[PDB]
């Protein structure tokens, strides 16, 4: 995603926020960084995601300041390129390095 | 009945300090009449308990800690980390005020307010109360002052024979 979607969602989903994207970036990548690089931390960070024929919506609500703040993740189904790049080629390399 | 006032410097004026009033029955939820003065023309309006229940439930968050920030935000409870920032629109007839953080500002409430027709009768009441008010506090605050003077003359005599005593 690029800058126009984040701005535009950001106004849909918070109506009453009212931030530029880089703000909204920073703010979104402090509040999920803690958490990917480590579990247990004690951040308000709720999770969900449903289910569609391909896309799957995950939904974070979170707080800042003890304010509201919701995003959604639209992913579509990858690319067969991509799924390859980043799971069977380094797979198979993890793999070898460990034989030998 | 409860009333407060507070100071706040408009963003569309950031020369001249507003004072706002806001007066509640019995708890902030029940509803308040905000009235707003510069001085020489002052606004007022009246909300209800509907609209704060209207705006809480837009604001997706729960009752208790939108009457929270609310309070935080009018009656000058403001801590240290947190800058707040009203608006008022003369032409349009709009008050609205938002919690900045960082660079991201948050339109927490939004009222209407009607133009009063004779701003010397609000002016000389708010006036009133602040005398009013200045008048009681310096009441108590002597009185209890002669008590601790005469409390502490007492404690003196008191431990004073106490040595004697002790002694004997």
């Amino acid at each position: 995603v690029d800058t126009s979607v984040v701005s535009q969602r950001a106004k849909e989903l918070n109506k009453r926020l009212t931030a530029p994207p880089a703000a909204f970036l920073c703010h979104l990548d402090n509040l999920l960084r803690p958490l990917l690089k480590d579990a247990a931390h004690p951040s308000e960070a709720t999770f969900s995601c449903d289910c569609v024929a391909d896309a799957l919506i995950l939904r974070v609500r979170s707080e800042l300041s003890g304010l509201p703040f919701y995003w959604n993740f639209h992913c579509m189904l990858a690319s067969p390129s991509l799924v390859s790049q980043h799971l069977i080629r380094p797979l198979m390399g993890m793999s070898l390095a460990l034989q030998c | 009945m409860e009333r407060k006032i507070s100071r706040i410097h408009l963003v569309s004026e950031p020369s001249i300090t507003h004072f706002l009033q806001v007066s509640w029955e019995k708890t902030l939820e029940s509803g308040f009449v905000i009235t707003l003065t510069d001085g020489h023309s002052a606004w007022t309006g009246t909300v209800s308990e509907s609209e704060i229940s209207q705006e809480a439930d837009d604001m997706a968050m729960e009752k208790g800690k939108y009457v929270g920030e609310l309070r935080k935000a009018l009656l000058s409870g403001a801590g240290p980390a947190d800058v707040y920032t009203f608006n008022f629109s003369k032409e349009s007839c709009y008050f609205f005020f938002e919690k900045n953080l960082k660079d991201v500002s948050f339109r927490l409430g939004s009222f209407n307010l009607e133009k009063v027709e004779n701003p010397a009768e609000v002016i000389r009441e708010l006036i009133c109360y602040c005398l009013d008010t200045i008048a009681e506090n310096q009441a108590k605050n002597e009185h209890l002052q002669k008590e601790n003077e005469r409390l502490l003359r007492d404690w003196n005599d008191v431990q004073g024979r106490f040595e004697k005593c002790v002694s004997a």
